[PDB]
């Protein structure tokens, strides 16, 4: 039937969805930052391993179709996301196929994150602004991080831009780069390898 | 019988203290005697009835019961006959003058004058026997005074609802008549020789007259008197001797005002025009020039003689740099008288004339920095430009406001103080933009999220030309003819509209309106070059002052767009971001502060890292919003500090200041996650921070007192109700500072018992008496809560919320001296709560849809016992304050204390044989609820199993307080039954022990299945040590806890019966 | 006779506005038609 194929997508889907740790006293704001960010990534990837096993036996199995269970068949037959799985910043309602491709690359940084965790250690790691739910508070823990170690004042801290701070994931818009000097070019976009980026007084 | 006399004896006090009472009849106008001093009578017979009361309870009221309950229902019956006479007689007081004073009456109702006549003939019987026996027990002793009474009010409320018509009429000869409602013109149009009574109801009437300034002889009306005591005294006194009507002088008063403060105006730019000719001035001669005028003529002087001195300047660098250096040295001059302790209406005036001084050192520094070298260069045209043509005759006309391409009058409305707000360069394009939208006869339409500055900015540029100008917040229920009504009130008065929330108006509607709109631009199109337009297909005159503002925000909760022909009526502007370091630099340099501007560079930037460093939340505002009210209240306990110093000049610890402010007003937003992060950001951003918090001993000391007298565990900050009295101490702090507050956190927080406990201890500290009124939101519909215009006679009914609201403003009863709370007890939803809108915010303000602006005295306090606010947006999380009450708050031994203390005390069928079971219960289960024990434990676990429903902690705890509430009653009918053995002690232990084991399994599984209830029951064998019934397949669901202290089968229970051939399937 | 659809009075104000074009020839001019289907039946209809 029609839950024949949709048990067999939904055994297709969470391949690539786990698990995840979930490791809260520390002084630097990155730590801190990254637990609570480790935190939310492991509690959505419960609550969507939980809902997907959930369907996958009211579909085949001895489990009943709830108010719930039946708005989650509904809106995965259609192929829109259910309103409790997006929490995050999504762009305009994809669609799933590509949003748990997503969810699977957010979950392996923060599985990469988590590792690094376990071991300063934490200004080491290179990070994708995409894969985190919110970039700029990375962005502050990271001024933060600064104004901390180096005592400085938080009111006049500019960013020094290079191709401490290593900053992968990024794509340009119609421009290239040549020992950070921008260039024009019929380019669509261009990937920036990395983006060193450093906390300047003046 | 020593203490029965007593009693007696106070019954007798009782009897001669009301034998002395009587009615107090005062003549009005040589008509009749009518009675007086209702306050007092009110607070006697509360009072009388308080001490009856009292002494009802204890100890020896039964033999003198029948005495004191004659007196009980003798006040009571009193109370309700005078509290219906006092209506009667404030109803019938304006009824008689309008029947009086207005003519052709006779002619227009014959049918209302005649009965109107036959209950004044009833009416003036009542007075005549009223004055033969003035006695308060002589005038009740009259028999069916009850139904007259009803029958007299009823008839007054006839005669008004049928008199109604002809208000409209009157609404035709005085045009500010549109703005009152139906009551209050009754009032209006009935007491004009009384005039006392009128002082009430001109707040509504002009922007800054709240009462008018009157002869002892209240004939001649010597000037006008705003709200925050600042008075205008009239040059040519209108004079009410001459007997013309009431709309003739108050357009003579509307009048006088403004040639007045014409000539005022006047007078103060000459004073300036004399003072700033030199370059070093007098503090002295200063401040006594700013303690001679109003505000708002010291600062438009102020503007006039800087555009004057900046224009000779650029008539023509040099002349341009002593214009700056006279401008910097009046701001060190005001700096300086700023810095020291003031009386607080001239420290407004200095704050308002630093704001506009340092505004005008900006734009001075911005011609400055560049090369200008005519008056026609845009860069000074880009500004705005006073002129005061001292030749010109007329003094209405001298002033005129010159902004680019755009040339306009002054209303001289009178405003009072008000507000001052800063000119940010988004506030200047704001201006600018708004001005050329007027410029070409065009409405302004300012759009946005809330928290920008969209309808203040409108307002203080209505302000700033002086006009007057109105806010409505318009919802679904605004009509085509209520926008009609509102439309040709301000036609004929000549004010600005600032109609706010526009976007939800039922989109028909709003296209409806349109064409109204546009009938209003035509009009301003033809006065631009006797001028009127149709509105409600009548023609009606059009004031030159004509101005529609447009506040809306786009897709803010969903609210309806607004349509195309629509939307080129209105010029569109976004504010999004405003300037929020350059506002709180002048806002801490205008309330005095060294470093306000290093101050401003740590709270803006920390403000920026707070919004995001802190977890989402629904109920989260780091806005503009909330910085003013940090500011506002930075500055306050600034001025606290200072005086606290000089109690017992110099430097204060600011930063002190300025962090005690944003903790005391931002800590009771956050849930506990987020307190470390705020803890860490103000850390890292102030090295010399510290804290400080608390020194509330005797509020902390009546709240222990009133938490142990009503059942509740009082905490001293880290026992076990250390977290519940911290966050009643900071619901009492936002209502020192905020205004509306939300209450958000789960439900069984004690949120309720918080505002009741902070309610009673503030009466029992302040002596002001605190009444609350209770309403639920979703009980009744958003029609019946604030009220229905009728389509067909356009009469507004009351809702609940109106009718609350109207009863406090009205204060027959005195209920402005007392504190009132008006807490919402439902789920906020931006379907009734946006039309809060405006009286949440600094407008302070109610709209209604028939005109009738309701303002709110500063008594009120609006407060939400609320679940959650995700469903409501950000124009009502960031209008309010936010108090979060989370669900470790109220831990569970708190509750098992308040079980306990209302077993002990308060018997459970209202010393007694049972209440004594229920002390001795009390004691038996007192090791079970304490610590982890059985209860504790058993909840948690419960928690991981699952319901059919879903369960909290509160539910299965009160199942199980009637549970042993039944186990109480059980005891004491079994000590009925058995009179010569009581109940002993070691079988009501043996008894009660397992009953609790029972109960709490029928508690915390009594909503499941029959496997996951055994599953509890043998957690329950396997956890605790209480005896069990020894069969390891029976769980003890399948038994009864029996009077004798055992257990009895349930299955042993039911017999093997049958039924007879007759009821085989009867239901 | 620029009438905006979307009120009582607007319905009355087209309908007498069609009336008068009717007879005498003048156009008349309806804003914003599509927020009342229920009377652009009738409208349509008499208009046949
Ligand atoms: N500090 C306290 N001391 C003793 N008992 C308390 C305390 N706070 C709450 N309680 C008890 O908790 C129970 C429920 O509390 P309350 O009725 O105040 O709930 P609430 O949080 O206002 O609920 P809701 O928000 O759902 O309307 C009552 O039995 C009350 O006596
Ligand atoms: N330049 C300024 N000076 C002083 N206060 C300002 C300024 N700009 C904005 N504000 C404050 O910001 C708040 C914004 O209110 P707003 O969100 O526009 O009201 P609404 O909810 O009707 O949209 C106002 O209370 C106003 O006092
Ligand atoms: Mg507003
Ligand atoms: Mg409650």
């Amino acid at each position: 039937t029609l839950h024949t194929t949709a048990s067999n997508w939904l055994h297709l889907i969470p391949q690539t969805l786990s698990h995840l740790k979930r490791t809260e006293n520390i002084k630097d704001p990155l730590f801190r930052f990254f637990e609570r960010e480790v935190k939310m990534g492991a509690k959505l990837l419960q609550d969507v391993r939980q809902d997907l096993a959930d369907v996958v036996q009211v579909c085949e199995g001895k489990k009943k179709q709830t108010n719930y269970l039946r708005t989650l068949i509904n809106e995965l037959v259609k192929g829109i996301l259910p309103r409790s799985w997006s929490h995050y910043t999504v762009p305009a309602g994809m669609t799933v196929i590509q949003w748990v491709s997503d969810f699977s690359e957010r979950i392996k940084q923060l599985q990469n994150i988590s590792l690094a965790a376990a071991s300063k250690e934490l200004k080491n790691i290179h990070v994708c602004l995409g894969g985190l739910f919110v970039p700029e508070a990375y962005i502050t823990a990271t001024r933060q991080y600064v104004a901390q170690a180096n005592s400085w004042s938080l009111e006049e801290l500019c960013l020094e831009v290079n191709v401490s701070f290593g900053v992968t994931g990024l794509k340009l818009q119609g421009a290239t780069c040549n020992n950070n000097k921008l260039s024009l070019s019929n380019a669509i976009s261009t990937a920036l390898p990395l983006t060193q980026l450093r906390w300047v007084k003046q | 019988a020593q203490g029965e006399m007593a009693l007696e004896e106070f019954l007798k006090q009782i009897r001669e203290v009301w034998n002395t009472y009587e009615l107090d009849l005062v003549n009005y106008q040589n008509k009749c005697r009518l009675i007086r001093g209702w306050d007092d009578l009110f607070n006697k017979v509360k009072e009388h009835i308080n001490s009856v009361s009292a002494m009802k309870l204890s100890p020896y009221y039964k033999v003198f019961e029948e005495d004191a309950l004659s007196w009980e229902d003798k006040l009571n019956r009193i109370m309700a006959l005078f509290d219906v006479w006092i209506d009667v007689q404030r109803r019938w007081v304006y009824l008689e003058g309008i029947f009086t004073g207005s003519a052709d009456i006779k002619h227009l109702l014959p049918v209302e004058t005649q009965e109107f006549q036959s209950i004044s003939t009833e009416f003036l019987a009542l007075m005549k026997k009223v004055s033969k026996s003035p006695l308060v027990m002589d005038v009740l002793n009259i028999q069916g005074v009850q139904r007259s009474l009803e029958r007299l009010a009823d008839l007054l409320g006839e005669i008004q609802k049928a008199l109604g018509e002809y208000l409209e009429r009157e609404r035709s000869s005085f045009p500010r008549f549109y703005f009152v409602g139906d009551e209050d013109l009754l009032e209006i149009i009935g007491n004009s020789k009384n005039v006392a009574k009128l002082q009430k109801h001109f707040k509504k009437m002009f922007a800054g007259v709240s009462s008018i300034i009157l002869n002892e002889d209240n004939s001649v009306v010597l000037g006008i008197s705003s709200r925050e005591g600042e008075e205008v005294m009239f040059k040519t006194p209108v004079s009410i001797t001459e007997h013309p009507k009431i709309n003739e002088w108050l357009t003579l008063v509307e009048k006088e005002m403004r040639v007045t403060l014409a000539k005022l105006l006047a007078e103060s730019v000459t004073e300036v025009e004399i003072f700033g000719k030199a370059t070093s001035i007098d503090p002295n001669t200063y401040i006594t020039w700013i303690d001679k005028y109003q505000a708002q003529l010291v600062v438009l002087s102020a503007q006039i003689a800087w555009s004057e001195n900046v224009e000779t300047a650029l008539s023509s660098a040099a002349p341009l740099h002593s214009v700056l250096s006279n401008v910097e040295v009046t701001l060190n001059v005001l700096a300086d008288s700023v810095l020291m302790e003031q009386p607080p209406l001239r420290r407004r005036k200095l704050e308002h004339l630093i704001t506009e001084l340092v505004h005008q050192r900006d734009v001075t520094r911005s011609l400055i920095k560049s090369k200008i070298d005519n008056a026609k260069s845009f860069e000074w045209l880009s500004q705005m430009r006073f002129y005061f043509d001292p030749k010109q005759t007329d003094v209405l006309q001298q002033l005129s406001i010159q902004m680019a391409n755009a040339k306009f009058n002054y209303g001289f409305e009178y405003l009072g103080v008000q507000d001052k707000l800063v000119q940010t360069p988004l506030t200047d394009r704001c201006y600018l933009t708004m001005t050329q939208a007027l410029e070409a006869r065009l409405g302004g339409s300012p759009f946005g999220p809330a928290g920008t500055g969209k309808t203040e900015s409108v307002k203080a540029l209505g302000h700033q030309l002086g006009r007057f100008v109105l806010v409505f917040n318009c919802d679904e229920t605004f009509d085509f003819q209520a926008m009609g009504r509102i439309f040709v009130g301000l036609c004929q008065v000549g004010a600005w509209g600032c109609f706010d929330e526009f976007n939800r108006l039922e989109e028909r509607m709003l296209s409806a309106v349109s064409q109204q709109v546009q009938c209003i631009q035509e009009a301003l199109r033809e006065h631009s070059n006797p001028i009127t337009c149709e509105l409600l297909n009548k023609q009606v005159k059009v004031s030159p002052d004509m101005a529609i503002f447009i506040t809306m925000n786009p897709g803010y909760a969903g609210r309806s767009n607004l349509p195309d022909n629509l939307k080129k009526l209105f010029r569109s502007l976004a504010m999004t971001k405003p300037d929020r370091q350059l506002i709180a630099q002048v806002m801490l340099y205008s309330q005095g502060f060294r470093t306000a501007e290093v101050l401003a560079n740590k709270i803006v930037p920390f403000f920026k890292l707070c919004d995001e460093q802190l977890s989402s939340q629904s109920h989260y505002d780091f806005g503009l919003r909330a910085l003013k009210s940090v500011l506002v209240s930075a500055g306050n306990v600034k001025r606290e500090r200072i005086q606290k110093i000089k109690r017992e000049a110099e430097n204060l610890p600011e930063q002190e200041i300025l962090i005690q402010s944003v903790c005391e007003t931002m800590v009771p937003k956050l849930v506990a996650e987020d307190i470390p992060l705020l803890f860490s950001l103000l850390s890292d951003v102030f090295p010399g921070v510290q804290y400080h918090r608390g020194e509330m001993t005797a509020l902390r000391e009546e709240l222990k007192k009133v938490c142990q007298e009503m059942y509740l565990t009082y905490g001293d900050g880290e026992e076990v109700g250390g977290m519940w009295v911290e966050k009643v101490l900071q619901l009492y702090q936002i209502t020192q500072i905020n205004h509306g507050l939300m209450m958000v956190g789960p439900s069984g927080s004690g949120k309720s018992m918080a505002w009741r406990v902070l309610l009673k201890a503030l009466e029992r500290l302040e002596g002001v008496e605190g009444v609350a009124h209770i309403i639920d939101p979703k009980a009744i519909s958003k029609d019946h809560l604030y009220g229905t215009l009728d389509p067909n006679t356009r009469e507004w009914t009351d809702g609940l919320f109106t009718h609350v609201l109207r009863k406090i403003i009205d204060s027959v009863r005195g209920e402005l001296q007392k504190r009132q709370w008006i807490v919402f007890d439902g789920d906020v939803d931006p379907e009734w709560v946006e039309n809060l809108n405006s009286v949440l915010d600094d407008n302070k303000l109610l709209t209604l849809p028939n005109g009738e602006r309701l303002s709110l005295p500063p008594n009120v306090r609006i407060m939400f016992e609320v679940q959650d606010l995700k469903y409501a947006t950000l124009a009502t999380v960031s209008r309010c304050g936010m108090v979060w009450f989370s669900e470790d708050v109220l831990s569970t031994d708190m509750i098992f204390n308040n079980f306990l203390a209302r077993l002990r005390s308060i018997p459970l069928d209202e010393a007694s044989p049972m209440l004594q079971i229920q002390r001795d219960a009390a004691t038996i289960m007192q090791p079970y609820f304490t610590s982890n024990g059985l209860v504790t434990k058993a909840l948690e676990h419960a928690f991981q199993l699952e319901h059919i429903m879903d369960l909290t902690r509160l539910r299965c705890l009160g199942s199980l307080f009637s549970m042993l509430h039944q186990a109480c009653r059980n005891v004491a009918q079994y000590n009925a039954n058995h009179p010569d053995f009581p109940m002993q002690i070691e079988q009501l232990e043996r008894y009660i022990q397992r009953y609790l084991v029972y109960a709490i399994l029928w508690s915390l599984s009594g909503d499941s299945r029959l496997k996951m209830r055994a599953e509890l029951g043998e957690y329950i064998r396997r956890i605790t040590t209480v005896p069990l019934p020894t069969a390891p397949n029976i769980p003890i669901i399948d038994y009864e806890v029996s009077i004798s202290g055992e257990w009895s089968p349930w299955q042993a229970k039911v017999p093997q019966i049958e039924v007879e051939t007759h009821k085989v399937a009867a239901p | 006779t620029s009438i905006a659809i979307g009120s009582a009075e607007g319905f009355n104000q087209a309908d007498k506005a069609i009336n008068t074009a009717v007879k005498s020839g003048r156009w008349v001019m309806l804003k914003n038609v599509h927020l009342a289907p229920g009377w652009l039946m009738q409208l349509e209809k008499k208009l046949h």
